[PDB]
């Protein structure tokens, strides 16, 4: 279900 | 292995535009799971795709038809929406780029030939 | 309107093919968050889109250019990838439909 | 959208 790159 | 007018359009008009876009920089090379601290990336995304790989496939006549190339663009954007959280800036960046992609594909010349 | 060849194509080739596809049924009406038990849906998805809406729009000449219709198809698929878990069947169904969408759009006539 | 809750929704069911 992801971990992601961010925001923010 | 083919050169077609549509593949030339995809290389020289579509990709050139996306490549230089201000949101393009995370997409120009394979995702680096080590550099970015994403040890789950390759467990979720089974078919990594990036513009660098697409561009190189265009330059080496890897594609037979434009549709094959359009499918790779699609996988790249789809990996991004699937892996990342909805609230991640990268998602908005992908959406912006993919809107250009679709816009430019609508103007692709339609004598599929060469 | 007179209907551009592009929008005619989107209606008679693209929507024709997607609407009847065996994976299309989750996509034919707006997502019903109450029915599906999805209390977060409208928190995450700010622009719901579904084939019934796009199809109606094609039927009523709501669209000015092909690229506008193509955007709606894209938003519908993208909502799906963004909201659902990577491992949900719906993602695979969306990926399959979208591949057809792109295949067909590859052969869509020139504008003007 | 998609925007509001970072994570990944809750989902429609898997396989």
């Amino acid at each position: 279900k992801g971990l992601g790159k961010g925001g923010a | 292995g083919r050169v077609t007018n549509q593949l030339q359009y995809l290389h020289k008009v579509v990709m050139k535009a996306l490549w230089k876009h201000q949101f393009a920089w995370p997409f120009r090379q394979p995702v680096d799971a080590v550099k970015l601290g994403l040890p789950d990336y390759h467990k979720i995304i089974k078919q990594p795709m990036d513009m660098g790989t697409i561009k190189r496939r265009l330059e080496n006549n890897y594609y037979w038809a434009a549709s094959e190339c359009m499918q790779d663009f699609n996988t790249m954007f789809t990996n991004c929406y699937i892996y990342n959280k909805p609230t991640d800036d990268i998602v908005l960046m992908a959406q912006t780029l993919e809107k250009i992609f679709l816009q430019k594909v609508a103007s692709m010349p339609q004598e599929e030939q060469e």
